[PDB]
């Protein structure tokens, strides 16, 4: 298998809809991130959240193809990254652009304990056709990066406890059972909504390093910290990479 | 369906929700450059061969842009294969190789663009446009590097570290996302055969075939990057492609004129 | 005055010196794009409304650029208001919000530009030009994002962290600094009223008004960003602006033809 | 009020006309800056000086508007920043561009003790009309940044002792009385030249954090060092931000 | 010679190998912009003088671009000399001064470009092209900053830290590498004299001279950067240059018309 | 003479043809570089190697001038830099672009112990005419930078022991005598191939700081380490800068 470029890296993806809750969610998360800086080397990647739904609404009304919507959504994830990085600026943390993440992450994590970037991948007008909704979104981009780097882990910080059998905020909330552990292949064979991109399951099938990804509730202080220590406080997704 | 029902789903559901996915599929379909043709000039099959292959195609591009709007993307070729071999032997991942291959396609775009510069045709870059609308309107053609912009976010193949989405895929996706009317791959064979014509004696020429028929015939990975065939089946706008031999004088001109030279591969 | 007296002051005094300031004011006045019209397409008032608002304006832009040179800047709209609300609740400063709002105006420019791409009209960017002179000469129009480039150097308002110079100001300043002949704000109301027509029953339409008259009437902060009114009073080149309803078919076309639709706001 | 992004930052603006004196002024200043690197975290911003007067002379003769002159002047401040940074390169100091100052200053000051940037703000062709001379210049840009960051201070390093009642190098030099302390509002109500932008006084009126700015003579070694420790060795300008 | 013999040498020898060097010299010679003329507008000699010098040249550029394709590069002038003096007194190296001088040539390109913007002529940048082919085809002219891109990799002179390759060299090298038909230096003297006409009483005008003759006459470092003369002797495409006085009305127009105003300096 | 901007810097140029050997050469070199990181502050610059010969073959066949071939070759050196930096990423090493090398090297070497860049200089379409082969290549660019910085040394890492009197892999290999030491002026007066650019000898004639450059065999582990300590394990080229 490929070498691990940054084996000591921990990647943390912050859901766009967590950021959408504003200070009430972001301030505790920022304080938890502050306390984690001396413990881990962090690449923190932000998703897009509700503003990308609005630009999808406008863009779809204008007829625009999926390669046009993808960078419009990625912009919102970028804005969330600038917001979160500004909150950690006094700890030495800055937002870094995609080319910098791609080619200079090692020197930036040598300069400082964590950086923030956009979790969306730069598929832009080369997004795949099929759905009118860009398939390679924040979870998928974060996993692609984390696995490409051979990072020690990827933790997905959600506004719910993890993955359920139904949307726990949707019409079928009453049937929704929590899944403490699942495999990407089992999730991929289900139909129904998930809190993670469907494309995340596909890139997990071809992953080379990351064996598990935990989805944890960023609205509960301490769960991110516990997850980064391997404690089981959300849904573990087994990628189907086998351990040694 | 309605805008209000779609916007309600878009606010209240995950983007993974099948109901949202289905409402989004009913949205109107705008083609951004519906009158343009995307052409891919092969790196190994054309540009690596130097003047004897490139100069006649330059002449055709210059003559064609009088009546046709062209986006001309370049392949990469043997220097990218060399970079892939060095990087693969070091254990580097597909995402690292993706950027190495792009540099080679950029070199080829620069070489081709400099032969076209005196005809006004620019080299343009980016994971999209900027310079494309104005150049297409004024000089009817642009040159671009064909590699997709995925970089370290390249999806790896099921096996090995060679990036599976290279310049065939890059050019195809641009044709598809701009809603172009036509996608022509310019290679060094007359089209698809029942076997590799360079390594097989009596391969038979195939004028027209569907992606499903190609897969059933074991031709999934033949004259096009195999992921391109799956992209083609998913495409909204470009539902067939034409593969032609750019080493045959006038073949690109005749393909642009509607002549069925080469092989037409259809999504269905 | 003389060039020598001005250059002597410029070498020997602070730029704050009133004598230098006065000598500089006597310099000749070059208009860079005197034949161009700057148009601002509102984000909340037009582009956020989707196809019913945008498609007719695209048609007008396409028809207008035959006889008019246009710089078309985009507003930001509800996604910028959302970003401002998140960032303001975190205590972030106006300079941080300024960059967040610009990204939204960029999104809107990209959407509008893709509807215009097949007509040759590009999206251009920068705190100035590069692509503007050539595009204006060849296709008579360009699209740009309307937000000023001040970033972290945005001057804050007297109260609160909302950037006071947003896309009205950005477009106006470009019209002013390029010395354009005309500045048209395209919103979702017929023009200025004596009160907000969306929240007041019997507001009266105002065809023409000066900035001083607006301030005396309590309309300082109404249909335009209030700092724009002060910029307008300081302007050298653009000494009036026109506000029109882009939701009325042909309103932009008629404004470009010299028809007095909407409200004309004059510096004096 | 807004949070302080970089509360531990000290911002130092070096007058373009100090740089214009060449090695005789720059070498002592560089040695003083060298000694300050272990004591403070510094953003050093350079003004434009006499070359911007020359490009104003040419540009005004050509009729160019104030939005054209502003980036022409900003270029000269940028060149002064490259010169000063080159002199501190062996201490780890580099010039950083405006987008980097705006979005990545925290990581750069984590990598090294000081960076140099251009004090002019990027108003460029969106400079305000009114005067034919760009109003938002080096003092104004440096203050906007320092206050936006919530920095611990802004010190303006001049070629004179501070602010006088008249230009101490001008026709009325004989009447010029030194002002050890003043307020921005008092300065704004005066007519007459100052060593700081008039626009500096306007942005001080809307400032959120910086309570005082000292203008000190960079031609006197030790005054910058004393000023960064709060010692009163030049003119203090009270901004009208009130302390807690 | 042959492509195969050249490619064999290219694979198997050092690029320093004389046999490879000689085989490469037999390669065909493509001119990228053979119909274009490169013009350098002096910084100290023209643009620093302001309106009286620049405005008539703007008029000539506008009239000339009807029948001539022009690449117009700018010199730097007195602000670069000031930067060189500050940086040299600090002991900074030529590579640092090179970047300082480029900023001044950029300022001059921006000023000239803004006077030409309403005629459609853009400012373009880069160590090469991008925007050049399209602009030349559509508006027949572009403006660029004349300084070479060498930055910290500038080769120093034998003595002192002033960069030896400045805007004369930058413009010349572009003319040479694009294979342009003509290179015109626009200065503030009628041409070359036997001595500096500003500091000598009875210098004699020289209509035509070779580089070797200039060196024998002690004119190596006179009206052109002396390294330009050596570049000229090495050039493949531009084997003579013309120096004209841009302060004389119509001098550039007449030079573009084939009139022998000024001094023609020949490589041999 | 000019000041030394980065007197503590060691510059190491890795031959493109060393990189062309792949893992068999690169892995030992990477391990040797890893061990050198705590001992030196390194700017590591990569040459182009065989891929630039291929693009020269195509470009010359198309008739392209030397200003077109130069950036095509520089691209291959850049790709070699990305490859080598990826191998050292877990040590904090990244590839940095030319403008960053030119203007921000000091802050990057403050963040981390070494960076990688392209050894080619950005002469691009302003390459000098004369030869159809770009004259200012990887050795020449690396020396220009090293001397401009006033670096403590430049070591050229080759696929041969040093400079011989003939190509030791060429037709006249049998006559090839090793030169343990030579001067740039003596080399310049010879005709015949060298393992270093001829233009390297020209920029050595105008050099201001670097007194000697050693060419050592990177295929022999330990020679780079010994060379960076001044031990004589390859060919020393005396530049003709005189010591104090
Ligand atoms: N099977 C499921 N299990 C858990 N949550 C689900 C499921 N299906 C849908 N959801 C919904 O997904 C929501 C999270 O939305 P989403 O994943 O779009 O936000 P995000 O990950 O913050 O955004 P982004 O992808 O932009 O970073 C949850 O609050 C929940 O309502
Ligand atoms: N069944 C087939 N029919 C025709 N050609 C085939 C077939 N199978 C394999 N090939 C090979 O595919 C090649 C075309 O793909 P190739 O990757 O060389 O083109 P390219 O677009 O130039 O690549 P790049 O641009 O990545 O260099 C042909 O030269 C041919 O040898
Ligand atoms: N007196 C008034 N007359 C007319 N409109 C007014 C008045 N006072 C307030 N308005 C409001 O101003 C609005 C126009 O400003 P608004 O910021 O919505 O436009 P915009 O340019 O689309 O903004 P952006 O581009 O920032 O989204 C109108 O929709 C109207 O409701
Ligand atoms: N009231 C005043 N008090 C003190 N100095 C004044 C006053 N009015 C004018 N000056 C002049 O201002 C000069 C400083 O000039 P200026 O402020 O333009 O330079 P700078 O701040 O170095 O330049 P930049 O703004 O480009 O950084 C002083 O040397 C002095 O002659
Ligand atoms: N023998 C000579 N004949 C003519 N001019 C000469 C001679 N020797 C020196 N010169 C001087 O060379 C000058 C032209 O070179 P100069 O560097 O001023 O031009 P420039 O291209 O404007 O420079 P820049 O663009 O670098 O500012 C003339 O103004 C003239 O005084
Ligand atoms: N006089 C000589 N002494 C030693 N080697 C020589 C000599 N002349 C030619 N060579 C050849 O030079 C080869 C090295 O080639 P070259 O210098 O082109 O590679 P490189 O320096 O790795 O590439 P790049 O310049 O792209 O970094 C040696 O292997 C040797 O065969
Ligand atoms: O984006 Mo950075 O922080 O040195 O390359
Ligand atoms: O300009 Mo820098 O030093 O890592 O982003
Ligand atoms: O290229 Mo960078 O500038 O690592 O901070
Ligand atoms: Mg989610
Ligand atoms: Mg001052
Ligand atoms: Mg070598
Ligand atoms: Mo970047
Ligand atoms: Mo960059
Ligand atoms: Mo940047
Ligand atoms: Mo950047
Ligand atoms: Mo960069
Ligand atoms: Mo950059």
């Amino acid at each position: 298998r490929p070498i691990r470029l940054l084996p000591w890296l921990q990647v943390v993806k912050i859901g766009g809809r967590v950021m959408d809750r504003g200070a009430d969610a972001i301030l505790p998360l920022v304080e938890e991130l502050r306390k984690l800086l001396p413990e881990h080397r962090l690449l923190i990647l932000t998703g897009a959240g509700v503003r990308a739904r609005h630009v999808f609404s406008v863009g779809l009304d204008l007829g625009l193809p999926v390669g046009s919507l993808a960078p419009l959504a990625a912009s919102e994830a970028g804005q969330n990254g600038h917001i979160l990085a500004a909150m950690l600026a006094s700890e030495g943390v800055s937002y870094v652009e995609h080319p910098t993440v791609a080619d200079q992450l090692a020197i930036h994590l040598s300069a400082t304990r964590a950086v923030v970037g956009s979790a969306f991948p730069p598929y832009a007008h080369h997004e795949f056709p099929g759905s009118r909704i860009p398939p390679h979104r924040a979870d998928t981009g974060a996993f692609l990066l984390a696995d490409a780097f051979g990072a020690a882990g990827l933790t997905i910080v959600e506004n719910v406890d993890g993955i359920y059998t139904a949307d726990p905020n949707g019409p079928d909330r009453g049937q929704a059972r929590f899944l403490p552990e699942t495999s990407a292949t089992d999730l991929a064979k289900s139909e129904g909504p998930l809190p993670v991109d469907r494309a995340l399951l596909d890139v997990m099938a071809t992953a080379r390093h990351i064996e598990r990804v935990q989805v944890v509730n960023g609205l509960v202080p301490g769960r991110l910290t516990a997850a980064l220590r391997g404690e089981h406080v959300g849904t573990l997704i087994r990628t189907g990479v086998r351990p040694a | 369906n309605s805008t209000a029902e779609l916007e309600e789903l878009l606010m209240q559901r995950s983007l993974t929700d099948p109901q949202l996915q289905a409402a989004a599929a009913a949205a109107a379909d705008f083609r951004i450059l519906p009158d343009a043709t995307v052409i891919k000039i092969g790196g190994q099959s054309v540009i690596d061969r130097g003047r004897a292959a490139v100069y006649p195609l330059v002449d055709e591009i210059v003559a064609a842009r009088k009546n046709h709007k062209l986006l001309i993307g370049t392949g990469a070729g043997t220097r990218a294969r060399h970079l892939y071999s060095i990087a693969a032997g070091l254990g580097l991942p597909a995402g690292v190789l993706a950027q190495l291959g792009s540099s080679v396609a950029d070199q080829n775009a620069a070489m081709l663009g400099q032969l076209l510069a005196k005809h006004g045709i620019p080299v343009v870059g980016g994971a999209g446009l900027s310079a494309v609308p104005l150049s297409l309107a004024e000089v009817n053609a642009v040159v671009f590097s064909g590699m997709p912009p995925y970089k370290l976010w390249m999806r790896p193949a099921a096996e090995g570290v060679i990036p599976p989405y290279r310049t065939d895929a890059g050019c195809f996706l641009l044709a598809e996302q701009f809603g172009c009317k036509q996608m022509i791959f310019v290679k060094d064979e007359d089209g698809l055969y029942t076997a590799n014509p360079k390594t097989s004696k009596d391969a038979t020429f195939i004028p027209r075939i569907s992606v499903d028929e190609m897969k059933a015939k074991g031709l999934h990975d033949s004259i096009l990057e195999f992921p391109v065939l799956d992209l083609l089946q998913s495409a909204q706008h470009v539902r067939e492609v034409q593969v032609v031999n750019g080493l045959v004088p006038g073949n690109l001109t005749r393909a642009l004129a509607g002549e069925h030279v080469g092989t037409i591969i259809t999504a269905s």
